[PDB]
């Protein structure tokens, strides 16, 4: 029991920092192709090899996190803003911008620890308005007319997470009956909320700034043959989470007590809905009449009236 | 001549393929073929071929591979399978590596020192064909290892000396034919547990002086160097774990007595107040897991650590010692140098090479990743129970080796024997966490899926094979509280093929459905966590069973009733185990079960539910009447009447145990009253009283495969839970009609007591 | 589950016909499927109308047409070159996989099986010529080879097609002994065994025995050994039944395969003596010499030390006598030009024969042997210890 | 059925009896000269008891008629060694055997 407790709460408590030095010495061509470039090419070929299911690939799951954590009063804010661009260019010119896209497309809408890491890598590579990486990704997607990326994004968004009241009250009854240990992934009521937030932050950064080209490509993939609308999928997920929030509030009616779980599971959904709203705001930020009309002729009004109804009472 | 094949290309290729076939016929752990192949080629011709310099290359590689396969492959694989499981006793010899030399400007050498770790023993039988009736030839043919290792060292020295000068005539053609088989033989020799301390020192001095890693080596050669370095890191990880256990011994020895001393002190100096109870609830409550979790926490400025502050400093010292032993601020240095140097030197094809190189580099850079991955898999038991756990590990290795082979009759027999052995071992009960750390349940599951595969409704071959695994999993989940949670994860899979093993009274125990019931049995947390991705599946299976009879039965010669009362009864038993727990019905599961049953009305018996048959009274008496008439059965056979009676009794017991409760929440709840009204409308009271009042006979014994007295208990429970007893004339009438005859038949006993 | 499509007036207000266009690859695949099924049914009818009975030869036998179609269909499934870009290779792999799937899901593998069945009813080009014409007779072999090529290409990479048509291996291994399509059927068997582990479950002892008999009849082929290697293990897993069958049916007799053994290096020593008897000048035709030993060892390293003594002839009237060429395990008596003795047997032409002698024993230390040789009427003789 | 051809005498004094253990050194071979077994490649002598039915009778009946230090050629018949089944994998059915047995010690 002592060694169990030791390995549980003594060793993995953030006792190292190497994710930057490692990549810095891995990108040096001391003498061709750099070692980091060879690694990126290996990951790209593994993601491009035709299969039927994305494997575990512990190597990829371990190296994508290192490559993501490698990245990140006027001069003190400008020097870091320029060093972030330098760290992003340290690996986005070696093929990571296309490697992330290929890894996402090679999962065809299966929520797993592979997409859960490639999305964090995309976040780290697109932190801020990196129009260069945005244009590289757009040019890649337009020169290789693949649908397996957009349909994979749709399949991922269709099964992200929803607060279910039945599992919440069931876990509450379990806690009341016995001191059962708490579940790690948000008490089995919100599955991969962090993954959902990362996916929608990635979709937001893909259109951050005023990139009208990508804003229109996310609505109509002109050039392909089975274009899918990402804006409508985002609206559908927003409506789902709005109905979920409404039901979770209707559960907390009459009882003027909000417990710790009732606070945490509520704040998680609040953050998820905030991220979805920010993603829609970035979709329609530039005066893109396409996305304007797409949001007008959709089910966003039901979501916003449900949000108004829940706000007028929660306040 | 052997060497004349260099010119003849046809015989060279044919003999190379012949050597490949010789290796393939005994590739895996098959020794009856290896004992033949040894004499088929020779004992010393292998040594001559691996020592000879003028070999055609292909033949040299083939002979090296054959030598590895016939003798070393079996034990090498058996020792490599247990490479990530660090079981260590508490011997006084084990309590000697607690220093793990790291201070005074030194770091030690990899693989040098002391192991004191449980590892599978090696033994080889002598190949003799004049001895009739060899006992088992169970392990391997004998081969001299000292001569082999000396020759390996010598030839590796000669090989590095020849490669340093870069000649134009390497042994066996090119340089890969010279190096790859030699490094492979050296690697498997290092794996199988040879090259004691001094020999390993020399083997290190072969490559380390700051050699072999600095040469211009080809891709297949550096690919083997990667595995060599991987083992060189694995042994260091093992040594670190052993040192951790050695220190933890003394730490626990100094902590447990101090905790008991402070408890005795606070108990003698009582000073009874309102805070003493809060201080001393930690001793009785807070099981040892959270007890040690809360008594071992000091990384911030201060926590609720007890008075033994002296051990905190020694723990911090040991933690800093482990940190400086790892890469956190000399093997990691040169490994990280070479890994990046190769890639900087040239672009690398053969993606396996670059994958191994990068996983090695990442391992060296993280360091603590191996610790956090391996410490959950380590274990310590004692210095007395060693032979028992060694036999258990050997049996588990045999289980895994048989898993690695396709299923046959002899394989099934060997695995049944191994399962019996691991069930009879005492460690299986004395250390239940050891089985979970070893992954025995997963191994048995991944074996059983191989047998259950192939088909779905056309072949259930190897029934003894599925049964032994099922009963082993049942026992494993039974003797625990956490193993039930472990098997609950695989519960989702086996419910999809749970239709196997049914419709046959040969396995009333071992069954996938029964192992699911055993995993979900008697645990409120698991009964709750049992959500509904599978309850609808079980209900659909029950409906299919109640709508279609078994083709196996109609082939055996049963009267082809319009429904099946056996698989339905099994599904009802599983649903009962899911709904009733510890005497209190779980409300959510009961509600959704009622909902699914009323959504799919085919699950109920056709004599009870439907536009045809009336209900339970006629159903039960017709089943009795069929049981009495042998013209409606199999001409030990399945009594159709008894099976129908058991199916209906199981359905009624399920509904009764699914009734809301004894009106604790039903007194003030609405949905409970709704479910009660639903059950009352579905099952009439007159049917229940009539079925209770049958007054079975009391028999020179008789056969109990008919109207069993346990069928009445289901109706009694249903009446007590759904309707209850609160009306006087109702009570009196029930006592008269359904209780007096049975009471008289029970009281009329002198010696003939065949039914308890 | 099938719902028939009836055209009627009222209908149901839930149809919702949505269009979906197929790719050029799929459309071309369907069209070539139809073209080849038409041509192959034509060829099957034309062959049946001739092989069933003696009929008037007004039949359509598209010999060159079916040859051209098979030559095109073979290249239609040509695997991608791997001196090629990775993405292009993966695209070609996916394309040929979809092609193989679409061709299998129409049941033409059974069709080409029926074609090879109807073509195997003959024996040779000469047998087919006088029945179907000279051109058909001379092209029957090429048609069979191309058909086996196509059958192998249709299952080269797919894991589904091999596991589906594995039910036909009972015919493949039976026709394995055709002697004119053995290479093709062996390639098909290897490519179907190396892919699907389900096909190995139906391989019985008869099939292994037939394969070993093929290896014994057609000589030393390095592909039968690869087939046996694939039968031993399929995907990281072994089959003990097939392993044992190979072990006890392939090498108990040692006639096959090539055996091996570790022997010793033996040499010979002879003085500058030559004895030639004929008409004219002679040398008494009588000679004698003794031989002793100081130290000997029966087994030095692993085998009995070769030690023989005798007289060796020559070829004509020149040196370099005939026998074991050089540097072998052959001494005196191992050829028809030498006669030796070693204490137990008399060696002549690598064949030993034991002879009686007072206290017959090997040539231990301190042994005195005496060799006598008379030329004309008697022969060489040996005296052991007198 | 097994016959003995003496290759080297062993002073013909010590003979194997019931309840003992003999140490031999043999190089077996098939009838066609194809060596199928030997006790000198593994460099370890073969120790076996007499009358315990652990070796083939074609071997023990011949060893029971030899002496200490005596080299013999034991020629056996198939029904006394393996019969019509042989040894699966090595010895074919109905095969005769030849053994070059040298008795090193007699315990």
């Amino acid at each position: 029991l002592f060694l169990q407790g030791y390995e549980k709460s003594w060793i993995e408590t953030e006792e190292h920092y190497f994710e930057d030095k490692l990549i810095e010495d891995l990108a040096k061509p001391g003498a061709r192709v750099d070692p980091l470039h060879q690694l990126i090419l290996l990951f790209s070929r593994t993601a491009l090899t035709e299969k039927c299911k994305l494997e575990e690939d512990f190597l990829y799951m371990a190296y994508a996190d290192i490559m993501a954590k490698s990245c990140h009063s006027f001069e003190e804010k400008e020097m870091e803003k320029q060093k972030l661009l330098y760290q992003q260019a340290r690996l986005h010119d070696r093929g990571a911008a296309e490697m992330v896209l290929q890894t996402i497309s090679a999962s065809k809408g299966e929520t797993g620890p592979m997409v859960a890491a490639t999305l964090k890598l995309g976040i780290a590579i697109l932190n801020g308005g990196n129009s260069t990486v945005q244009q590289k990704m757009l040019d890649y997607l337009k020169e290789k007319k693949d649908v397996g990326f957009f349909q994979s994004l749709a399949g991922l968004m269709q099964s992200c997470s929803v607060l279910d009241l039945n599992a919440f009250e069931r876990q509450n009854k379990a806690e009341g009956l016995g001191m059962v240990t708490e579940e790690g992934s948000g008490e089995k009521v919100l599955q991969d909320d962090e993954f959902t937030c990362d996916l929608f932050r990635f979709l937001q950064l893909l259109c951050e700034g005023h990139n009208s080209d990508f804003q229109n490509y996310l609505r109509t993939q002109t050039g392909n043959n089975t274009t899918v609308n990402i804006i409508i999928s985002t609206v559908d997920y927003l409506l789902r989470v709005q109905e979920s929030i409404s039901d979770f509030y209707w559960y907390y009616s009459g009882k003027d007590i909000i417990d710790e779980q009732g606070q945490r599971n509520f704040s998680k959904a609040i953050q998820v809905a905030k991220q979805v709203f920010n993603t829609l705001t970035e979709y329609i930020q530039g005066p893109c009449t396409g996305n304007q009309q797409s949001l007008a002729h959709s089910r966003l009004w039901d979501a916003v009236v449900g949000f108004l109804h829940v706000f007028a009472h929660m306040q | 001549d052997i060497l004349e094949l260099t010119e003849q290309e046809e015989l060279l290729q044919f003999h190379y393929h012949t050597l490949r076939l010789y290796s393939a016929v005994c590739a895996l752990g098959n020794h009856r073929v290896a004992h033949a192949l040894c004499s088929h080629v020779d004992e010393p011709q292998l040594l001559y071929a691996i020592e000879n310099k003028y070999m055609p290359g292909l033949l040299r590689a083939g002979y090296y591979d054959l030598l590895i396969d016939i003798h070393l492959s079996s034990y090498a694989t058996a020792r490599l399978m247990m490479n990530n499981e660090f079981i260590v006793p508490m011997t006084e010899e084990t309590k000697s590596i607690t220093l793990f030399p790291d201070e005074n400007k030194k770091h030690g050498l990899p693989g040098i020192g002391l192991s004191t770790s449980l590892r599978p023993r090696m033994r080889f039988s002598s190949p003799s064909f004049v001895s009739i009736s060899n006992d088992c030839y169970q392990y391997s043919p004998e081969f001299p290892l000292d001569i082999l290792k000396a020759k390996t060292i010598q030839m590796l020295t000669e090989a590095v000396k020849e490669g340093s000068l870069h000649a134009r005539d390497p042994v066996g053609g090119t340089t890969e034919f010279l190096f790859v088989p030699l490094i492979k033989l050296f690697y498997t020799l290092l794996i199988m547990g040879i090259f004691h301390n001094e020999d390993l020192k020399h083997i290190l001095q072969l490559i380390e002086p700051s050699g072999l890693l600095q040469m211009k080596l080809p891709e297949p050669v550096k690919l083997q160097m990667c595995l060599l370095l991987q083992y060189l890191c694995d042994c260091q990880v093992r040594h670190r774990i052993e040192a951790i256990v050695a220190f933890s011994d003394d730490f626990v020895a100094k902590l447990q007595d101090n905790q008991r001393f402070r408890y005795n002190e606070v108990m003698q100096a009582l000073n009874m107040s309102a805070a003493l109870t809060a201080r001393k609830t930690r001793e009785f409550r807070s099981p040892p897991q959270e007890q040690i979790n809360m008594l071992l926490n000091f990384k911030d400025d201060k926590s609720e650590c007890p008075c033994p502050e002296e051990i905190r400093d020694q723990l911090l010292d040991f933690h800093e010692d482990l940190m400086t032993h790892c890469g956190i601020e000399s093997l990691q240095q040169l490994i990280s140098e070479t890994m990046v140097r190769w890639a900087q030197e040239s672009v690398i094809e053969d993606p396996e090479l670059v994958r191994a190189m990068f996983v090695l580099l990442h391992r060296q850079y993280d360091g603590i990743g191996g610790l956090v991955r391996a410490l959950p898999k380590t274990y310590t038991i004692n210095g007395v129970s060693v032979e028992d756990t060694i036999n258990l590990l050997a049996s588990l290795g045999q289980i895994r080796s048989l898993l690695s082979v396709r299923m046959g009759k002899e394989e099934e027999k060997l695995m049944i024997r191994g399962l019996g052995d691991i069930m009879n071992n005492k460690v299986f009960y004395q250390h239940p966490n050891l089985m979970r750390a070893l992954g025995m349940h997963e191994t048995v599951m991944e074996v059983m899926v191989n047998v259950l595969g192939g088909g779905e409704s056309k072949e259930i071959t190897f029934p003894k094979m599925v049964a032994n695994c099922c009963r082993f999993l049942c026992y494993f989940c039974r003797i625990s509280r956490q193993n039930q949670k472990a098997m609950f994860d695989h519960l989702s899979y086996l419910l999809e093929n749970s239709s196997v093993g049914l419709a046959s009274p040969a396995m009333r125990g071992s069954t996938p459905l029964d192992v699911a019931a055993a995993s979900v049995m008697d645990n409120n947390e698991l009964a709750l966590a049992l959500r509904e991705p599978d309850l609808e599946k079980v209900v659909r299976y029950l409906a299919g069973c109640g709508l279609q009879s078994c083709q196996m039965l109609v082939s055996k010669g049963y009267p082809d009733i319009g429904w099946n009362p056996v698989e339905g009864e099994r599904y009802l038993d599983f649903l009962r185990f899911a709904v009733f727990c510890n005497g209190e019905s779980v409300e959510e599961n009961a509600n959704v079960v009622v909902r699914l049953l009323i959504r799919r009305p085919e699950c109920f018996g056709p004599a009870l539910r439907g536009e045809g048959g009336n209900g339970l009274l006629a159903a039960m008496e017709e089943a009795i009447k069929i049981a009495e008439d042998p013209s409606r059965d199999g001409p030990d056979t399945i009594h159709m009447g008894n099976a129908i009676m058991t199916f209906y009794a199981a359905l009624i017991d399920l509904l009764g145990r699914c009734a809301p409760e004894m009106h604790l929440i039903h007194a003030g709840k609405g949905e409970a009253i709704r479910i009660r009204s639903i059950l009352r409308s579905l099952i009439p009271l007159g049917d229940l009283v009539g079925v209770i009042s049958i007054a079975f006979q009391m028999p020179e014994p008789d056969m109990s495969a008919g109207f069993c007295p346990d069928h009445k208990a289901a109706m009694v429970l249903f009446l007590d839970r759904v309707y209850g007893i609160e009306v006087q004339d109702f009570l009196l009438h029930l006592l008269e009609v359904g209780f007096l005859p049975d009471l008289r038949a029970a009281a009329s006993l002198d010696t003939a007591a065949l039914s308890x | 589950i099938q719902r028939k499509a009836i055209m009627h007036h009222e209908g149901h207000m839930d149809d919702g016909l949505n269009l979906s266009r197929s790719q050029h690859e799929e459309s071309r695949t369907a069209r070539v499927i139809r073209s080849t099924v038409f041509l192959f049914n034509r060829f099957i009818r034309g062959l049946d109308a001739l092989s069933k009975k003696v009929k008037l030869p007004t039949i359509d036998l598209p010999i060159e047409s079916v040859s051209l179609s098979l030559q095109d269909l073979i290249g239609y499934f040509h695997p991608p070159d791997e001196h090629l870009e990775h993405e292009d290779k993966q695209n070609r792999l996916r394309a040929l996989k979809n092609r193989q799937n679409l061709f299998q899901e129409e049941g033409m593998i059974n069709l080409v099986l029926e074609c090879i069945d109807r073509l195997h009813v003959y024996s040779s080009a000469a047998h087919f010529a006088d029945v179907a014409g000279r051109e058909a007779g001379e092209s029957w072999k090429s048609i069979l080879n191309s058909l086996y090529e196509l059958l192998a290409a249709l299952i080269r990479g797919n894991r589904k097609n091999c596991a589906q048509f594995s039910g036909s291996l009972d015919w493949l291994i039976s026709r394995l002994e055709r002697l004119e399509a053995s290479s093709g059927i062996l390639e098909v068997l290897h490519c179907v065994l190396v892919e699907s582990p389900e096909a190995l479950n139906i391989i019985k002892e008869g099939h292994i025995k037939s394969i070993i008999s093929l290896l014994d009849k057609h000589g030393r082929n390095h592909k039968v050994l690869d087939v046996l290697c694939s039968l031993c293990v399929c995907h990281g897993v072994a089959v003990r039944s097939n392993q044992h069958l190979i072990c006890d049916n392939l090498l108990p007799g040692r006639d096959l395969l090539l055996q091996t053994r570790l022997v010793n290096h033996v040499s010979s020593m002879r003085p500058n003596i030559f004895l030639g008897v004929s008409e004219g000048s002679a040398q008494y035709k009588k000679w004698y010499y003794e031989l002793m030993v100081d130290h000997t060892e029966p087994f030095v390293t692993a085998e009995a030390t070769h030690l023989r003594v005798g007289w060796a002839s020559t070829e004509g009237y020149s040196p370099y006598p005939g026998g074991g060429e050089e540097w072998g395990g052959n001494g005196v008596g191992d050829d028809l030009f030498s006669y030796g003795f070693d204490g137990l047997h008399l060696w002549s032409g690598c064949i030993a024969r034991t002879v009686s002698s007072p206290n017959q024993h090997l040539l231990r230390t301190d042994d005195v042997i005496s060799c006598c040789l008379d030329l004309s009427a008697p022969s060489i003789s040996f005296r052991i210890n007198g | 059925g097994v016959e003995i051809e003496t290759i080297s005498p062993g002073d013909g004094r010590t003979f194997p009896k019931k309840g003992q253990t003999c140490v031999v050194h043999y190089t077996g071979m098939l009838q066609n000269g194809k060596k199928f077994d030997s006790s000198r490649d593994r460099n370890k002598p073969f120790k076996f008891r007499i009358g315990k039915q652990e070796v083939i009778k074609g071997f023990e009946e011949g060893a029971a008629q030899m002496s200490l230090g005596q080299r013999a050629k034991l020629t056996c018949t198939p029904d006394v060694a393996y019969g019509a089944t042989g040894h699966p994998g090595v010895i074919p059915p109905n095969a005769t055997l030849i053994f070059d047995v040298e008795l090193l010690n007699l315990e």
